[PDB]
């Protein structure tokens, strides 16, 4: 499933269906990783004020 | 930058900053210091108290 993705770019329409899924838990580090090297800071974003 | 704001939470009528925003650079808009020092300039040098007033 790719690899080298930092700019917030997860290929979604390419898995598979009856071979292996043995990346299920790297997709939750490669999602973590994602979050992480975009927003490096994060303790109580309430700070949107939607208005 | 995002942390500061985040208790403002008051921030509706856009900016409303508590400060007093003592930074620009140029522009007949927003109004530095040397607005006084602007208006001196026009109101003696060149527009009421002219050179022989």
């Amino acid at each position: 499933e790719t690899n080298a993705v930092v700019i917030t770019d997860l290929n979604p329409l390419y898995p598979r269906d009856r071979d292996y899924i043995y990346e299920g838990a790297a997709q939750i580090r490669l999602i973590k990783q994602t979050l992480q090297n975009t927003f490096p800071n994060v303790t109580e974003p309430v700070d949107i004020d939607s208005d | 930058t995002f942390k500061i704001m985040s208790e403002k939470l008051k921030f509706t009528g856009d900016a409303m900053d508590v400060g007093g925003l003592m930074i620009k650079n140029v522009t007949p808009g927003t109004g530095d210091k040397d607005v006084v020092t602007k208006g001196q300039m026009e109101a003696f040098m060149k527009n009421w108290m002219e050179n022989k007033l």
